[PDB]
C-alpha cells in the first residue's frame, strides 16, 4: 500500500516541478536523494528513533539534504513530520517513472545470447518507440547465457520473446 | 473531462476525472468501448455516482455486470443522474433500469422527455391536509381494509393464492373509475413470475394502462436498487402532470433494502446492524416519502412484502413496515376454500378503519364482522373435531351468519371475465357497507350457503338464490 | 484396453519428443552462429516491425 | 507417428510471442497478488508460469487479486503471471455427456481427453422478461409425492432443502435415473463432497444406465474454494449450451451450501469485509446469478428449458438461517425433507405441508390433477386431525375414516430406493386411493398392494396406460375401476 | 548458500526474510539452530513450516515447537524440502513425534532410511474404491444400527466426557487384536497420560510390532498438532501404496486439527470467519481427510474421534466433517446420564452400509423398526414429560414400554469398562443381536422388568439377570 | 452420578474398593428412587431396603469443614 501513496507525493513534486520550470533539479535532487540513501540505510533508523525531538530531526535533514533545491527539502520535511519518511526510495522510482513518461523516455530490459552492438539497439529502439508511443527508449543489455541465438525483450510489462519460443512452441504444438 | 478507471471491486468501479472536473453525487457515468483487439470485449455500461474519494477519485455503481473491465477504461460524464422516460409514451411498455424497452415494439426517440432518477420528496407545504380513501370496487378492500390514497400498502401472500389476479383488478378499477394509469416495479424477484405477470397483463387487456419496469434477481444490486425509483418516476409523471391517482407496485421491497446492503460492503461502509446498510431508513424514506398525495394528484402503493423466514424484527422489515398504512394478507386457505379474493379479514389491518375516516356505519359494520369472524376463528377446531350437533344454538347461529358473511367476502372479477364467462363487478363502499349490514342484522339467513358465492351486490345474491329456486 | 494402449502410445512418444527437444537445443549450439546472430537479428527486427 | 511429427514440422510457422505479464506479490491459501497486469479484464483466465490457471477478481490501484484454479504450493513470490486474453470460460459440446468432469472442463474420471470444439463464458447473463415462456410441461421425477403434491415443471427451479442423511442425494439420483425415456439431459454439479462419494454416485449412475445422458462436475474437498466457486457455473454454463440450441437440461446442485462456504473463504482471503455469519455481501447475488440461469425460453429463442433442482443443507433443522432462507427466497418452491419424518419409516421424508411448488399444477399433466387436487386435500386432513389423536378420549367415526385414509395416503406416498415410478401408473395408484379402493386393505398391506399392481398393470389391461401416455388423461372412469376391482378379486391380504 | 534473518516472532508465528529469487515454495521445512552465544540467550533447536509468501521476499512461517527464545536476526536454514517423515517398516512397534522423530527411547533411526514429505495431493477420481463390506465390532448399536463399512471412514461424535475414548479403546480391542494387518494409531491434542496408557496396552496384548504410533499431545503448540495427523497419515500411506497392505487408523480428537488450525489462522493474517474458525475451515480439512482413502492398491478404514465442543452439533468444525464420513456414531450427553453406554443417539447415528443390498433384508427391517419405535418414543416425549404414561391411547403405552427396553438393551458392557465397574464385558455377534431386538419388537420380552436390560451383551444374558433380580 | 473418576479406582487402598462399591450402589439407588418417592404405597423394597439405607448413606457422606478424617 505504500506504492499508491508515493505515486501521490511524487504526483504533487512533479506538478510543482512542472510549473515551476526547474524539472531538471528537481529530478538530479530526487536521484541524489535515491543514492544517498540506497547508499546508507541507518539513516530511516536514526530519523525513527523516538527521543529525537522534530526540531533535530529536521534540523539532521535540512542539514544533509543542503545543496538540493526548495521544494525538495519541504517534501522530505513534510514527510518528516507526517511520519512517511520510510517511503522516501519509494517516492525517487515513483518521481522518475514520472519524469521518464514526461521527458518521453522509457525503459527497458533485453535479453540476448550475444552483446548486440551498438547500432542494433538503437534499430530495435527506433522500431519499439512507434510500437510503445514514446520520442526515446532505453535498452538494457543483461549477458545471460540461458537462451540461445536470439533476443527477448520486456519492455513494460509487455514480453517480446522470440528466443527460444520456437523450440518451446514446436514441443508445445507436436505433443 | 473524460477519465479512466482505477479499480473494478466487484460491482464497485472506481473511476478518476480532471481537477475540478468531477461530476456530482448520483450523476450517471457511461463506459463506451469497442475491443481493440482480441483480448478484449466490447462493453456498454452505465455507472451512477456514489461517493467522492481523495484525489479525483468517484467511487460508482455499476447497473450491469463489470466483467471485462480494464484499468484505464475511459468513462463518459453525462452530467445528470439516470434520465427516464415518462408520458403517454411509457403506457404499454415494458423498461429496464435505464428507462430502455426490453420488449422489442421499438425504441423511444430522443425528443421526448425524460425525468430524472433522483428527485427531493413533496414538501409539507404541497400535500393533502386529510386522508381520503381510495375506492378499489373490492369487497375485502373496501370494507376491512380501506386504501388511503397516496398510502402505502402490504401484500402478504406467495403463490397460487391470485396475488397477480388482484393486481389486475386493481389496475383496471382504477383506470375505468379513476382514470388512472398504475405502474409496475419489479424489483429483484423471479424473472419468470414477471413474464408470467407481463402475459396476463397481455390477456388481460390490463397492459393499455400499465408502464412496467423489470429488474429482477439477476441483475448487479445496483439495478435493485434504481429499479423502484425508476417506476416510482414514472409514477410522478402522471401525478404532477396530469393529476391522476396513480397506483405503483413495488414487488418485494425488501429487495430494494437487500440490493443497497450488498453494494454499501463494497462501498466502503461499517456494517450495521443485522448486517444492513447503516444508512438504511434514509434510502428506505427517499423511496417512500416520494409516494405522496399531494394537492394535484396523487401516488397510492400497492406494495408486495416478502418477510424473510417470518421473523418481523429485522430491520429492514421493520422499516418497510413503518412506512405502510394498510395490509392484506392471501392466505391460501381462503384459496383452497373458493373465496376470491383470498384477503384474511381478521389478518388484514389499515389505519384508515377509524370512525373519523370512514364514518360510523362503516366503522360498527366492520367491527361486527371482524366480531364474528374472529368468534368463528375460535369454533374450528370444536366444529372440525366434536362436529356441528354438539355445539349450542347460539354459536351455531354465530357460524351462520360468519359462513354468510365469509362468503359474500369475494367478488366476480373483471379481470376473471375471460376464465369463467362472468362479467365482473364494480362494488361502491355503501353498497357493500349495506349488504354487510343486512347480512348482520339477519335479513338472508333463509337463502342458502352458495348464492353469495362470487357476487357483486346483495342484489345479485337475491337474484342468484332465485334462479337457485329458493 | 483401447484406451490403455492409446495413453502408453502418447507417453513414450512425449519421451522422444523430449529427447528430441534437448537435443534441438544442443545442436543449434553447436553451430556456429556469427553469421547465424546478425542474420536472425536484423530478420527479428524487421519480424517484428511487420507485425 | 514420426511421419505426422515431420508433416507438423514442415506445416510450423515460428513467430514471435508477446505476452503481458506481471510478477507475483503473495502466494498463500489459493489467493494470489501482483503487480504489473495492466491490462487485464475482471474475471478473466490468467495463468501462471506453472500452468495453473487463476482467475483475476479485485483489479486494485496497483495489484491484481488473483483466484487460484489449482494447486499453488509451486507458485513462489516473484513468478510471472501470464494474460491469457480471454474471459473465463469452460469447455461445452456433447463430448462432456458421460464424463465426469473438472470445473475447468479437464476430463477427471481418466478415460481420455475430453474433444470438445468450442466454449461457453462462466458468467453470462439470464434471459431477460422478454425472452422466456411460461413453464407447462411436467419434469417427470419418479417420486410420487414429489410429482403429486410437490411437482416440478421444465423451466422450474426447485430447492430440496433437509438435515443431513435425510435423502437429498437421492432424490437426486433417482430423479437423473427417471429421465431414461425422456429427451432430458441431466447433469450432476457435486460440490464440496468427499470423491469416493462421488464416485459411488456415478456407479450407481452407471448402473441404472444414467450416464448415456448426464455429465457429472466433480469439485472435491480436496480442491480449492476456487473450483468449488466455480463448479455452479460450470455446470449451468454446459446447461445452457444445450438449452441455447433447444434441448432440455436438469442441473442438479448438490450442497449450495458449500458453494456458500468456499465463497466466504473466497472473499475473507480477499480481504472483503464479512456480513452476518461472515458471508460476505453479494452471496445472494452469488446464489441468483445461477439460479436465474435456469429458465424455459420463448418459441424466438430456441423453445429449450434448463430445471434446475439446487440443494441446501440445514443444521438441525434451522430452516431460518441464512443461506437456507437466501436460497427459498429465490427458487420457485421448496422441498423439505425432515428426519422426523425419516425415522418414522416415511421415506421419502418430504413434508407436503411446508413443502411448496409455485409454479404447481402448471406443471402436472391433466391426469395428474384431476386425480392429486383431493390427495392433497386428504393428507392436508390428516395432517390437521392426526394433532387430535397423540393422546385423550378418542374421535368419532367420521374423522377417524378421515385418519384411515390418511394412513393409507401416507403408504401410498412411499417409495424404494432408487425405484422411480412411471407417471401413467402414479396417476393409477393414487386414483385408487383416493376413489376409495383401499379402504377395504389394512394399512401393512398398501405397498404389495401397489407393488402388485403395478405387474397387474403390466401384464392384463394395458389399455389403460397407453391411453394416460399418449392423450394424458384418465381413460373414462369406468374401465378403471373394472380393472382395480379385477385386481382387488386377485389380491389376498396379509 | 541461501540463508536468512528473523523478521517477526508473532506466537507460534515466525517471519523469516530470504534473499531475492531464493525463496522456499509453501510447506517446506525451515530449521533454526543456535548455539547461545552470551549468557543472555538460549540454545534453540527448532523447526519453521511455510505457510504463505508476504512480498518483499519475506516468508510467514509456523513453527513446530515453542518459539521462547528467538531473536530477530537468527539464521534460518532451508531444506527444500517439506517435513520428511521416516518411514517404513522401521516405523512398526515405534513411536514417534510430529517430526519423526522417534520418541519413545528405544533409538534412532539412521539417515540412510526411506522418507517421504507429510504434504502430497489426495488420491485421484480414477484410483479411488468404493466397496462396501461391514466390519463386524461387537457393538450392537453399531452392529445394528450404523454398521462400520470395512475401507471407509468413520466418526466417533462426542462431547466432553461423553465415551469416545473408551469406544474408540474398545474399537481397537475388538478390531485391531484380530485385523491381520498394520495399524496406526495417532495422539491429535490428547491427554499425555492416555499416550502412555494405550502404548502399554500395546505392549501387554501384543498389538505393537505391527503399530505404528504418532503422539502430538494437547501440550504441544498448535503447529505440531496440525502436523501430527498428516504424519500418521503418510506412515499409514506408505504400507497401503507400497505394500498394498489394510491399514487402520486410529485418530482421537481430529478436531484438534482444525482447533489447532484456528489458534493459528489470527496470527496469519487471516481474517475470522464464523465462530472464530478460519476462512479455510473447509479445504485444510479437505486436503487432510480426502487424502484419507481407500484405493486399487490397498484400503484405510479410519476410525476418527471428532470432539463436539460445547456439545454444539451445529459448529462449523464438527458440521463440515460430517460430508467426509461414510458411519458416524453421536455420542449424546442425555445418554450417557442415564447410564446407557455406549451413548450412541440411535436415530442420528447413520452409516452407508445400512442398506439390504449390503447387510440383508432381515438386520434392515429390525434396524428400521428400532429406528421407528424409537423416533415414536421420542415425538411422545412432551406428553410423557407434562401429562404422564396415563393418556397414552394402548398403542402408544406399547411403543414406549417396547422402546424404554429397546433404548436400554442398546446399552452394553465393554471389556475397556471392566475397569470402571468390574463387570467382564461382552462381544455380541451382528446374528445375536439381530435376533436379540427381533424377539424384543415381537414382545417376547415384555414380562421382565426395563432395568434387566442395561449393560448386557445377549438376550441369554438379559434372561440370567433378570431371573437374578427375581422375574 | 455426574462426577466421575477415571484414574482413581486404581488408587484406593484395597479396603475401599472392598466397601465403597455398594455405597455407591446404595446412594445411586437412593438419589434417582427420591425424586419419585412421596407418591402412593411403597414396595417392600423401596420402604426399608433402599431408601432408608440411602438416608443414612447421606447421613454418613456428610463432614463439617476444618475436620478431615483419616482413611482408616
Ligand atoms: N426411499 C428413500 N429415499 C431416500 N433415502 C433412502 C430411501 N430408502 C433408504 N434411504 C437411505 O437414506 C440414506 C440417505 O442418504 P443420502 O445419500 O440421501 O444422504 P444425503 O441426504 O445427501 O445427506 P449426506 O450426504 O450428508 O448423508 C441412504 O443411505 C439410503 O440408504
Ligand atoms: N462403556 C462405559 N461404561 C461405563 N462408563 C463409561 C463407558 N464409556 C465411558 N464411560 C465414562 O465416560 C467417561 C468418558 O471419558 P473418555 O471416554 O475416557 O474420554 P472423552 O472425554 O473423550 O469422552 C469416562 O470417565 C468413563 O468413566
Ligand atoms: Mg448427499
Ligand atoms: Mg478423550
Amino acid at each position: 500500500n505504500q506504492e499508491v501513496i508515493a505515486k501521490r507525493y511524487a504526483s504533487a513534486l512533479f506538478q510543482i516541478a512542472l510549473e515551476q520550470g526547474q524539472l531538471d533539479r528537481i529530478e538530479e535532487d530526487v536521484r541524489a536523494v535515491r543514492q544517498a540513501l540506497a547508499e546508507n540505510g541507518e539513516f530511516l533508523s536514526l530519523l525513527s528513533y523516538p527521543k529525537l525531538s522534530l526540531d533535530q530531526k529536521k534540523a539532521l535533514i535540512a542539514e544533509a539534504f543542503a545543496g538540493v533545491s526548495t521544494p525538495v527539502q519541504n517534501t522530505l520535511l513534510l514527510l518528516l513530520e507526517r511520519h512517511r519518511f520510510g517511503l522516501v526510495p519509494e517516492l525517487a522510482e515513483q518521481f522518475l517513472a514520472l519524469v521518464d513518461d514526461a521527458r518521453g523516455i522509457a525503459k527497458a530490459v533485453a535479453y540476448s545470447a550475444r552483446p548486440l552492438t551498438d547500432e542494433e539497439l538503437r534499430a530495435l529502439s527506433d522500431v519499439f518507440a512507434q510500437k510503445v508511443g514514446k520520442q526515446t527508449l532505453e535498452i538494457e543489455n543483461i549477458i545471460d547465457p540461458e537462451l540461445i541465438g536470439g533476443v527477448r525483450l520486456r519492455i513494460g510489462n509487455r514480453i517480446y520473446d522470440g528466443s527460444v519460443s520456437g523450440q518451446l512452441e514446436r514441443i508445445r504444438r507436436q505433443l | 473531462t473524460r477519465g479512466r478507471v482505477i479499480q473494478v471491486m466487484g460491482p464497485v468501479v472506481d473511476v478518476k476525472f480532471e481537477n475540478g472536473h468531477l461530476p456530482a453525487i448520483y450523476n450517471a457515468l457511461k463506459i463506451q468501448h469497442k475491443a481493440r483487439n482480441e483480448n478484449e470485449v466490447d462493453i456498454d455500461l452505465t455507472l451512477e455516482v456514489a461517493l467522492h474519494l481523495g484525489d479525483d477519485t468517484v467511487r460508482t455503481i455499476a447497473m450491469a455486470s463489470t466483467d471485462g473491465l480494464i484499468r484505464g477504461m475511459e468513462v463518459i460524464d453525462t452530467g445528470a443522474p439516470i434520465s427516464v422516460p415518462v408520458g403517454e409514451v411509457t403506457l404499454g411498455r415494458v423498461f429496464n433500469v435505464l428507462g430502455e424497452p426490453i420488449d422489442l415494439e421499438g425504441d423511444i426517440p430522443a425528443d421526448a422527455r425524460r425525468d430524472p432518477i433522483h428527485r427531493p420528496a413533496p414538501k409539507f407545504e404541497e400535500l393533502a391536509t386529510e386522508v381520503e380513501i381510495l375506492e378499489t370496487g373490492i369487497k375485502v378492500v373496501d370494507l376491512l381494509a380501506p386504501y388511503i390514497k397516496g398510502g402505502k400498502i402490504g401484500l402478504f401472500g406467495g403463490a397460487g393464492v391470485g396475488k397477480t389476479v388482484l393486481i389486475q383488478e386493481l389496475i383496471h378499477n382504477i383506470a375505468q373509475e379513476h382514470g388512472g394509469i398504475s405502474v409496475f416495479a419489479g424489483v429483484g424477484e423471479r424473472t419468470r413470475e414477471g413474464n408470467d405477470l407481463y402475459h396476463e397483463m397481455k390477456d388481460s387487456g390490463v397492459i393499455s394502462k400499465t408502464a412496467m419496469v423489470f429488474g429482477q434477481m439477476n441483475e448487479p444490486p445496483g439495478a435493485r436498487m434504481r429499479v423502484a425509483l425508476t417506476g416510482l418516476t414514472m409514477a410522478e409523471y402522471f401525478r404532477d402532470e396530469q393529476g391522476q391517482d396513480v397506483l405503483l407496485f413495488i414487488d418485494n421491497i425488501f429487495r430494494f433494502t437487500q440490493a443497497g446492503s450488498e453494494v454499501s460492503a463494497l462501498l466502503g461502509r461499517m456494517p450495521s446492524a443485522v448486517g444492513y446498510q447503516p444508512t438504511l431508513a434514509t434510502e428506505m424514506g427517499q423511496l417512500q416519502e416520494r409516494i405522496t398525495s399531494t394537492a394535484k394528484g396523487s401516488i397510492t402503493s400497492i406494495q408486495a412484502i416478502y418477510v424473510p423466514a417470518d421473523d418481523y424484527t429485522d430491520p429492514a422489515p421493520a422499516t418497510t413496515f413503518s412506512h405502510l398504512d394498510a395490509t392484506t394478507n392471501l392466505e391460501r386457505k381462503l384459496a383452497e376454500m373458493g373465496i376470491y379474493p383470498a384477503v384474511d379479514p381478521l389478518a388484514s389491518t389499515s389505519r384508515a378503519l377509524a370512525p373519523e375516516i370512514v364514518g360510523e356505519e362503516h366503522y360498527q359494520v366492520a367491527r361486527k364482522v371482524q366480531q364474528t369472524l374472529q368468534r368463528y376463528k375460535e369454533l374450528q377446531d370444536i366444529i372440525a373435531i366434536l362436529g356441528m350437533d354438539e355445539l349450542s344454538d347460539e354459536d351455531k347461529l354465530v357460524v351462520h351468519r360468519a359462513r354468510r358473511i365469509q362468503f359474500f367476502l369475494s367478488q366476480n372479477f373483471h379481470v376473471a371475465e375471460q376464465f369463467t364467462g362472468q362479467p365482473g363487478s364494480y362494488v361502491p363502499v355503501k353498497e357493500t357497507v349495506r349488504g354487510f349490514k343486512e347480512i348482520l342484522e339477519g335479513k338472508y339467513d333463509h337463502l342458502p350457503e352458495d348464492a353469495f358465492r362470487l357476487v357483486g351486490r346483495i342484489e345479485e345474491v337475491v337474484e342468484k338464490a332465485k334462479a337457485m329456486g329458493v | 484396453i483401447e484406451r490403455e494402449k492409446e495413453q502408453a502410445m502418447a507417453a513414450l512418444r512425449e519421451q522422444v519428443a523430449s529427447l528430441s527437444v534437448l537435443i534441438a537445443s544442443k545442436v543449434i549450439e553447436k553451430e556456429l552462429t556469427e553469421q547465424d546472430q546478425r542474420k536472425l537479428i536484423e530478420a527479428y527486427i524487421k519480424d517484428v516491425q511487420e507485425v | 507417428i514420426s511421419a505426422l511429427i515431420k508433416q507438423q514440422i514442415e506445416n510450423y510457422e515460428s513467430q514471435i510471442q508477446v505476452s503481458d505479464v506481471g510478477t507475483v506479490i503473495q502466494v498463500g491459501d489459493g489467493i494470489a497478488r501482483a503487480h504489473g497486469l495492466d491490462n487485464v479484464m475482471s474475471g478473466e483466465l490468467v495463468e501462471f508460469a506453472n500452468g495453473v490457471m487463476g482467475m483475476a477478481l479485485n483489479l486494485e490501484e496497483n495489484n491484481v487479486g488473483i483466484v487460484i484454479l489449482g494447486p499453488y504450493t509451486g507458485i513462489k513470490e516473484g513468478d510471472e503471471v501470464r494474460r491469457t486474453g480471454r474471459i473465463m470460460e469452460v469447455p461445452v459440446g456433447e463430448a462432456l455427456i458421460g464424463r465426469v468432469v473438472n470445473p475447468l472442463g479437464q476430463p477427471v474420471d481418466g478415460l481420455g481427453p475430453v474433444e470438445t470444439t468450442e466454449t461457453r463464458p462462466i458468467e453470462s447473463p439470464a434471459p431477460g422478461v422478454m425472452d422466456r415462456r411460461s413453464v407447462h410441461e411436467p419434469l417427470q421425477t419418479g417420486i410420487k409425492a414429489i410429482d403429486a403434491l410437490v411437482p416440478i415443471g421444465r423451466g422450474q427451479r426447485e430447492l430440496i432443502i433437509g438435515d443431513r442423511q435425510t435423502g437429498k442425494t437421492s432424490v437426486a439420483i433417482d430423479t437423473i435415473i427417471n429421465q431414461k425415456d425422456q429427451n432430458m439431459i441431466s447433469i450432476y454439479v457435486a460440490i464440496g463432497q468427499k470423491e469416493s462419494t462421488v464416485r459411488t454416485v456415478v456407479e450407481t449412475l452407471r448402473k441404472h444406465g444414467a450416464l448415456d445422458y448426464t455429465i457429472v462436475v466433480t469439485a472435491s474437498a480436496s480442491q480449492p474454494a476456487p473450483l468449488l466457486f466455480l463448479a455452479p457455473y460450470a455446470g449451468v454454463a454446459m446447461g445452457e449450451y444445450f438449452m441455447y440450441k433447444g434441448k432440455h437440461v436438469l442441473v442438479v446442485y448438490d450442497d449450495l451450501s458449500k458453494q456458500a462456504a468456499a465463497y466466504r473463504e473466497l472473499s475473507l482471503l480477499l480481504r472483503r469485509p464479512p456480513g452476518r455469519e461472515a458471508y460476505p455481501g453479494d452471496i445472494f447475488y452469488l446464489h441468483s446469478r445461477l439460479l436465474e440461469r435456469a429458465a424455459k425460453l420463448s418459441d424466438a429463442k430456441g423453445g429449450g428449458s434448463l430445471t434446475a433442482l439446487p440443494f441446501v443443507e440445514t443444521q438441525a433443522g434451522d430452516i431460518s438461517a441464512y443461506i437456507p432462507t437466501n436460497v427459498i427466497s429465490i427458487t420457485d418452491g421448496q422441498i423439505f425433507l425432515q428426519s422426523d419424518l425419516f425415522f418414522s419409516g416415511v421415506r421419502p421424508a418430504i413434508n407436503a405441508g411446508l413443502s411448496v411448488s409455485r409454479v404447481g399444477g402448471a406443471a402436472q399433466i391433466k391426469a395428474m390433477k384431476k386425480v392429486a387436487g383431493t390427495l392433497r386435500l386428504d393428507l392436508a386432513a390428516y395432517r390437521e386431525l392426526e394433532a387430535f389423536a397423540q393422546f385423550g378420549s378418542d374421535l368419532d367415526k367420521a374423522t377417524q375414516a378421515k385418519l384411515a385414509r390418511g394412513a393409507r395416503t401416507v403408504e401410498v406416498l412411499k417409495q424404494d430406493l432408487h425405484q422411480p415410478i412411471p407417471v401413467e401408473k402414479q396417476v393409477l395408484i393414487i386414483y385408487a386411493l383416493t376413489r376409495g379402493f383401499l379402504d377395504d386393505i389394512p394399512v401393512e398391506d398398501v405397498r404389495r398392494f401397489e407393488k402388485e399392481f403395478y405387474l397387474f398393470l403390466d401384464q392384463n389391461g394395458q389399455h389403460l396406460l397407453e391411453h394416460i401416455r399418449t392423450t394424458k388423461d384418465l381413460p373414462n372412469e369406468d374401465d378403471l375401476n373394472k380393472a382395480i376391482e379385477a385386481f382387488k378379486k386377485t389380491f389376498v391380504v396379509s
